[PDB]
């Protein structure tokens, strides 16, 4: 190691729901549903043209 | 404005208007 | 002689993902209102909301004519003809206070006491009895 | 577990305890049969852990270099395979929502014109 | 809180509009909201 | 009855392309940065020796250690005296 | 005397006035527990820098016996220097000896456990890859499926009616 | 010669792991961090530090994050009282468990 010969691999791990819910002292779980059908429509914002 | 809007009661018509600017 | 510590979560996630998700990330959050999502990817999901606007509005099955009946770009026009109001959208939600009628002939137009109106409005909306008809 | 290093380390533990209670008992009477006992046990672990990481984790032969070489192939062929997936994908969308916008306009024309 | 608020120049006589509006919840009954989605 | 059979197909096809563009997204990021395995090894070998980026092997049941790497190290080492 | 004044004064400029891209740090530095200078490994194999006495077999079972014997003769060491004399002070460097022997142990155990385990990852990976791809495929051939057979039944409407 | 290999981690690598630890996070808001109007700029044009760019002297991680968040005139300007700094710094306290009970 540290120099040795290397292979450029393609690492892909589960990175579906990690713990990103805050916790309060542990005792933490997810809450990432992925509820994309719900989210199709569902950004709260100003219709008036801003940008 | 968001909140809760929970704003039932009754009424539901009034005026809430004001040109109080003639002798009057 | 300490043997190693393997951490195969940390490890893994410190191996190609080169940022902070498996940790609290309510930093600016928990101590400041800001923006949770929905800064700037709005701009590019406005062709699909209003695509999957119209489609919703079409699949529903609209009331009759009775020469009310208006359909352009950019939204769901209400209505637009003769002096009738306009308004738009912003299970399927239901909103409001888009445009208001329109008028000629001064005498100086009604000023904002028409919430009267949008109270009934949303009020026959949040109902759910028949949006359309009422 | 079930890990190479994470085994390699329990069994490198099991047996630094081992001879550390070796060493005692050696420097240093129910008490010493259960002591005996335990040192027993731990030597038949310790040498469990030994044939386990001899045989189950990967010995000095095969080596990864091939088995490096075919995974960036296998990485190579899949990448492609999911280029071609996707365009195909885009091309299905594209055309489900041609067909619900054509759908849509003839059900709106039909029901203005009646 | 100065610029503007409700309205300056909002003027009564075609308030009359006002004479009206006082029937409509009357020509038909408000609908029950409680409901804050 | 065809425009809603071709509506829940449509919905179905788009979930799908979502779920591939969510995919092909993060292909694309896995493939834009990336380094070869020898500074990654070493990085790993240098943040998991001591208690800087995880629990080191001084790990113990309910360790009081904290996001921050140290208190000796910041307040006489080179992190709290980098110009002073 | 923590806040960036000498930089964010040297910084404080606009256009290419300011500093250009860091090149790599190989000066004296404390950044961890290294020097942070790459190709600078913290502990020695077991068969480079002192002398070599295992072959080149690197069996798991001799080792375990050499290790086992090596042991054995520091704990005899160690009894017999308690019983006759504490004149002889071997079994320090014995165990000293034996430490270096285990840290070295642990370190190539490390090295030959992280390409396994970095292979076996790269496969789930890929396994993962080519089950998601056939997912997309099934999805797509599904929604071609529907979208042809609620063609042909639009078409079949319009002969009825 | 210095402005090559003497503050490329000499004080760079450094002061950033001090100006984004958490236990410097209310000891730095004294000599000025974000109130000077070239400091933030100086810093976001020296935030090549952990980018993919300059990832072969990568041993100071989390130092765009302080530049990205904290100086973004949102979160620096509140946190300065008693309360919010104990409930900020026990949030962050427990994030150093994520490997033990994040099942």
């Amino acid at each position: 190691m540290s120099g040795v010969r290397a292979v450029r691999i393609s690492i892909e791990s589960a990175c579906e729901k990690q713990v990103h819910e805050v916790g309060l002292d542990g005792t933490e779980t997810y809450l990432p549903p992925l509820s994309m059908s719900q989210n199709l429509a569902r950004l709260a914002q100003r219709i008036d043209f801003s940008q | 404005y968001y909140k809760f809007p929970k704003k039932k009661d009754v009424e539901f018509l009034p005026p809430q208007l004001p040109s109080d600017k003639f002798k009057d | 002689a300490r043997l190693p510590s393997f951490a195969i979560p940390y490890a893994i996630d410190v191996l190609t993902t080169g940022s902070y998700p498996r940790l609290p990330t309510c930093i600016r959050d928990k101590i400041i209102p800001p923006d949770p999502i929905t800064k700037i990817e709005k701009q590019a999901t406005l062709h699909q909301l209003n695509q999957i606007l119209r489609h919703r509005l079409v699949t529903t099955d609209l009331p009759p004519q009775l020469a009310n009946l208006t359909v352009a770009n950019g939204r769901v026009k209400f209505r637009v003809e003769g002096e009738f109001e306009a308004t738009l959208t912003v299970d399927v939600p239901w909103r409001l206070l888009k445009l208001e009628i329109l008028v000629e002939d001064k005498e100086l137009v009604h000023s904002m006491q028409i919430s009267f109106i949008h109270q009934l409005v949303q009020s026959r909306l949040f109902a759910d009895e028949k949006p359309l008809q009422d | 577990m079930a890990d190479r290093l994470t085994q390699l380390q329990d069994a490198v533990n099991s047996l630094a305890d081992q001879f550390c209670n070796a060493i005692g008992v050696l420097q240093q009477a129910n008490p010493t049969e259960e002591y005996a006992q335990l040192f027993a046990a731990l030597i038949a672990r310790t040498a469990k852990d030994i044939d386990v990481l001899i045989d189950s984790l990967p010995s000095e032969e095969s080596t990864a270099a091939l088995q490096a070489a075919s995974l960036y192939k296998l990485e190579e062929e899949n990448h492609e395979a999911a280029t071609c997936l996707e365009d195909v994908v885009y091309r299905g969308d594209m055309l489900l929502e041609k067909i619900q916008s054509a759908l849509a306009d003839i059900a709106q024309s039909q029901l203005k014109t009646r | 809180k100065a610029k503007r608020k409700e309205e300056p120049s909002s003027i009564f006589q075609r308030q009359r509009v006002d004479a009206l509006l006082l029937d409509l919840r009357q020509k038909f009954p408000p609908k029950f909201v409680q409901l804050k989605p | 009855q065809l425009q809603k059979q071709l509506k829940e197909a449509e919905q179905i096809l788009a979930t799908a392309v979502y779920q591939a563009k969510e995919k092909l997204k993060s292909i694309e990021k896995a493939r834009k940065g990336a380094i070869s395995s020898e500074e990654i090894i070493k990085y790993a070998h240098r943040i998991s020796a001591s208690n800087a980026v995880c629990a080191p092997l001084t790990w113990v049941p309910g360790d009081p250690r904290r996001p921050y790497p140290t208190d000796l190290e910041m307040r006489s080492g080179l992190l709290g005296q980098m110009n002073n | 005397m923590q806040y960036i004044k000498e930089y964010t004064d040297e910084n404080i400029q606009e256009g290419l006035a300011p500093k250009p891209p860091p090149p790599i740090k190989d000066s004296y530095m404390m950044f961890g527990n290294q020097f942070q200078c790459d190709d600078l490994i913290i502990r020695p194999l077991e068969s480079q820098g002192i002398e070599r006495l295992h072959p080149m077999q690197f069996d798991h079972k001799k080792e375990l016996r050499k290790l086992n014997m090596s042991i054995l003769i520091n704990f005899l060491d160690l009894l017999d220097i308690l019983i006759r004399s504490p004149g002889s002070i071997k079994r320090e460097e014995k165990l000293e000896d034996l430490k270096l022997l285990f840290v070295h142990v642990h370190h190539l155990i490390n090295e030959y456990r992280p390409h396994q385990a970095r292979e076996t990852l790269r496969v789930m990976m890929e396994v993962q890859k080519r089950q998601r791809l056939e997912t997309a495929e099934r999805f797509q051939k599904h929604l071609e499926r529907v979208i042809e057979m609620i063609q042909n039944c639009l078409a079949s409407l319009p002969d009825d009616l | 010669d210095d402005a090559g290999n003497r503050l490329r981690f000499q004080l760079e690598l450094e002061f950033v792991q001090c100006l984004a630890n958490p236990n410097y996070l209310n000891f730095l808001a004294q000599r000025g961090y974000f109130k000077d109007k070239a400091f933030v700029n100086y810093l976001k044009y020296l935030l090549y530090w952990k980018d993919p760019e300059y990832a072969k002297y990568l041993k100071y991680p989390q130092c765009l994050h302080m530049l990205e968040l904290l100086q973004y005139e949102h979160f620096r300007k509140e946190l300065v009282n008693a309360q919010c700094a104990k409930f900020i710094d026990e949030q962050q306290i427990l994030h150093w468990q994520h490997y033990s009970r994040k099942r």
